[PDB]
RNA sequence: GGCGUCUGGGGGGAACGCGGGGAAGUGAAACAUCUCAGUACCCGUAGGAAGAGAAAACAAAAUGUGAUUCCGUGAGUAGUGG
RNA sequence: UUUGAAGAAUGAGCCUGCGAGUCAGGGACAUGUCGCGAGGUUAACCCGGGUGGGGUAGCCGCAGCGAAAGCGAGUCUGAAUAGGGCGUAUCCACACAAGAGUGUGUGGUGUAGUGGUGUGUUCUGGACCCGAAGCGGAGUGAUCUACCCAUGGCCAGGGUGAAG
RNA sequence: UCAAACUCCGUGAUAGCUGGUUCUCCCCGAAAUGCAUUUAGGUGCAGCGUCGCAUGUUUCUUGCCGGAGGUAGAGCUACUGG
RNA sequence: GGGGAUAAGCUCCGUGCGUCGAGAGGGAAACAGCCCAGAUCGCCGGCUAAGGCCCCUAAGCGUGUGCUAAGUGGAAAAGGAU
RNA sequence: UUGUGCGCCGAUAAUGUAGCGGGGCUCAAGCACACCGCCGAAGCCGCGGCAGCCAACGUGUUGGCUGGGUAGGGGAGCGUCC
RNA sequence: UCAACCAUAGACUCGGCGAAAUUGCACUACGAGUAAAGAUGCUCGUUACGCGCGGCAGGACGAAAAGACCCCGGGACCUUCA
RNA sequence: AGUUUAACUGGGGCGGUUGCCUCCUAAAAUGUAACGGAGGCGCCCAAAGGUUCCCUCAACCUGGACGGCAAUCAGGUGUUGAGUGUAAGUGCACAAGGGAGCUUGACUGCGAGACGGACAUGUCGAGCAGGGACGAAAGUCGGGACUAGUGAUCCGGCACCUCU
C-alpha cells in the first residue's frame, strides 16, 4: 500500500518554491503580560528549519 | 542526614568574544559582561545588561582613560 | 502563575475612540483610578486610554 | 382442544453473501478515550451467485447529469483526531 | 558478550543433512543506467493462442507570495518606495551609488523534468530467526481427588456395666 | 500441574530482554563525550567515521607583532576574616 | 584537583597528554594499559632503540680510579648507636 | 660538632626454600663516574613479487608516497541451482 | 565412655545379557608467584618408569536444575477512604 | 472488571532532592561532574520608571539641655571603609548613591549585523517612520544598575478587523 502522511509535520511545516521548510516560533500564545515586545516581535514570522532536523521532517511529510 | 546544598546556576557565557587586532562589523559583540569592568570608548555603544557593542566598524584597541580599561574602534584604511 | 486575588492584581487598559487595550499588572492597595494614562493607538495617535478592567 | 385426511419443513456441506451480536493480546515506547477490528468467533437464513436498485438522488445558476453495483483516479488530499 | 577472558564466565559429545534481512506496492528519499525531452507517462479496460497495439480519465513539471479575499515577477505585513521575509536556475558583460559588509537597473547565456530498471535505507504487513510468563472467544473434562443424593454391604475377639 | 485447569482458535501475540545470523579479497576507519528524557543497561539530535559532489590549502606546525585574563606563587598599616 | 583518613586495582571532573579498546613483535622472571616500536609477502643478509653481556640465555668471569663486609645488593618507618 | 656515599638494628605468619627469575657471586658475577665494543625487534636499510592515491608520459610503462585494524561505510570477485 | 565378634542382600572374582546422566580437547603432577584479584595447561624450580585393579572423597570453582535471596523490566492475583 | 502507582542513589530501602539566579571547586579565555561546599527566588514598584538640574556619604575628634554607645545640630579630618528595593558577585564617587520640577517611551511599525548555539528556547542591538515626554539646545527615553522572579504545545474564552 501507499505512504501514509504525518498530520502534525504537515500542518506544522511547509516548503517554498526553492525546497526550503518553513517553521513558525514559539511561546506567543499566552502569558504576554510580562513579555516585552521585542521579545514578542522576533517571534513573528517564520523561520527557515535547522540543518539537524531538515532530515527527519523530510521523512515525516513525505512518507 | 542530607546535603541540602548541590544548586548550581548554568552558565551565561561571559567575557571577551573581540580581541585586540581583530576586524569587527557594526552591531557587533565585543564582550558581555555584569558590570562595566571594560567601559566605552570611541565608536562604541553599552547595551542593557552592560553588555558592549559596535557602533563603527573598524579594528579593537583595550586602552585605558584615567585608570578605566576601555575599549575603542578605529578607522580601517580603505582598500 | 494562578489568578489569586493576588497584591499586584487587575489589567485591561482600554481607549476612548481607541480600541487598542494596553496591558499593565498594578497593586491596590493606593488610591485612583480617574486620571492620568496615555499612549498611541490604530489610525489615530497619542491620546488617553482609561485603565477599565 | 380432540379425531381423520392432504402438502410442506426437519439434517450435511470447502469457500463465497446479506441482517444481527461481537472480544483481547497488540500500537500508543505506560494507559482508560482511541487503535488492533466491527477483524476472529457465534447466531438466523440463502443462492448459484448474493445484497442494492428505479430517485422524496447529485449538482450549481453550467440551459447540466439522469437506476444500481463492481473496477482506475480524485486522495493518502479536503478533513477528523487525548 | 565484556573496560578487560587461556580463562575456574555462557554455549558446543562427534558426523551427516535441515536452519535466519525476504516479497509485495506506478508507495517515499538518495543515487547509477536507458528512452524521450518542455515536455514525460498511462491506469482500469478492449483487442490480442504469447511477451504486442490502443485507451487522455489522471499524475508530475512548466510562477510564486499571502492565514484568506486576492494579486502576480512580484507579493505579505505597514499609514510608508522603509526596512525586512519569501521568490524571481546560475553565471556573464557595461553602468550608477556607496565600501555598513554590496546593491540596484539594462543587455544578452538561456533554465530540465519525467517514465522504466538496478542498488541502499525506509512505511504499512508475521517483516532477519528462535524463545515467555500470561489476555480473550468457543468447547472438553468430577472414572483421580472435594462435597451431596439414591441404594446395598463390612467392622474377629475380649472388658467396663448408664437409663430402666 | 491450580493466587484462577486443559484443548483448538485469535496467533507467527509481545518483549527497552538473552542467544544465533553461514564465501573471499581491496581501501579508509571510530566511540565509550554534551543537552534532553517516566530517563539512567534504552533512545533522539550535536560530537568522532566513511561514500559522492562542491570550495581549493582556507586546517595543522614554527617564528614575530597586537589582547583580555586573576590560576601557581607571593603579599597584607593594599581591603574582608583568623 | 574535589569526596574519603589528604586510604583504596575506590569514586568524580580537566588535559591537540598517552597507550589499551580495535595493536601484533622485543624488554619487564610469567603480566590488556609500563619503556621501545606502529606488522604489504618472502630471504639460512646487514645496522640499531628500550634492555642487557659469569652458566641456564646470543653478547664483556671488559678497562680505570675509589666505596661496600651488610649476602646490603635482591621491601620498609619513628627512633637508637664509638 | 656540619653536610655527604654506601652500611647496621628496629624487621615481624600460617601447603614448601620463597622479598635476585634460578644456580650461584665480595679471588664481584654488587653500587657510583667516565671509556670501549657487542648482542638485540615483524623497527631502518639491502635483493625481489603484489596492491591503492596522485603525477608524468605513451595507446599502460615508469616513478614518489602509501598499505595493523574491531563497530562500520564503500569497491571488486569465487562457488552452487534453475 | 569404646568399641569388638558372628550371619545373611549387596559389594569383590568367574560365565552370560548389558544401559545411563555428563563430555571443547589430552600421553591431564606439586610448590612460591603472575594474571578477570582462588591456575593440571603461564614463569621459575622440585619430583615422577609404562599400563591396570579394590578403596577414600580434598579439588576439577565437580553433575543436576537459562538462581528460588537481592536488583531491573513485564505479568499475575489480593486489598483499600487511589 | 480494566489499569497506574516515577527517577536519582557509591545495591535497594529510609531520608533528601528534581526548575531558575549568584559564588568557590573550575585548574588566569569559554565550558566542565559528584547525594561537593554557602545562599536565594516562584516578588515588588504614582514611582523604587523617563527626563532636566543639583548635592555627596559611613566613620572618627570636639562642642554641645533633657540625650546616654548612639536621635537632630555645628565645626574639622575624611577617594570612598556607607548605600545601592530583595541572595551573591561584577560595577558604581566621572556616580548607577541622595534630593527636587515636569511627566508616561512600563509606546506603535520594523530591524543591519552579532553572541550563545544539538534542537525549541534565550540576549543585546545602532539606525529609519508616525506620534509624543523632558530640555534652551545637543540629545536621552522601545522599563527598573546587570544577571533570578516563572511553564512549551493542544483546547477553549474576551475586544477589534474592509478575511471566508
Amino acid at each position: 500500500p501507499k505512504a501514509k502522511t504525518h498530520s502534525g509535520a504537515s500542518k506544522r511545516f511547509r516548503r517554498t518554491g526553492t525546497g526550503k521548510i518553513v517553521r513558525q516560533k514559539a511561546n506567543r500564545r499566552h502569558l504576554l503580560e510580562h513579555k516585552p515586545t521585542k521579545r514578542t516581535r522576533r517571534l513573528d514570522g517564520r523561520t527557515t528549519v535547522s540543518a539537524a532536523d531538515n532530515s527527519r521532517i523530510n521523512k515525516l511529510l513525505n512518507g | 542526614s542530607s546535603s541540602r546544598n548541590g544548586r548550581d546556576s548554568a552558565a551565561q557565557r561571559l567575557g571577551v568574544k573581540r580581541f585586540g587586532g581583530q576586524v569587527v562589523k557594526a552591531g557587533e559583540i565585543l564582550v558581555r559582561q555584569r558590570g562595566t569592568h571594560f567601559h566605552p570608548g570611541v565608536n562604541v555603544g553599552r547595551g542593557g545588561d552592560d553588555t558592549l557593542f559596535a557602533l563603527a566598524p573598524g579594528a579593537v584597541e583595550f586602552g585605558a582613560k584615567r585608570g578605566r580599561k576601555t575599549v575603542n574602534i578605529v578607522p580601517v584604511a580603505r582598500p | 502563575a494562578r489568578n489569586e486575588i493576588r497584591p499586584i492584581v487587575k489589567l485591561r487598559s482600554t481607549a476612548g475612540t481607541g480600541y487598542t487595550y494596553v496591558t499593565r499588572k498594578n497593586r491596590r492597595n493606593d488610591p485612583d483610578r480617574i486620571v492620568l494614562r496615555k499612549y498611541d493607538p490604530v489610525l489615530r495617535r497619542h491620546v488617553e486610554f482609561r485603565e477599565e478592567r
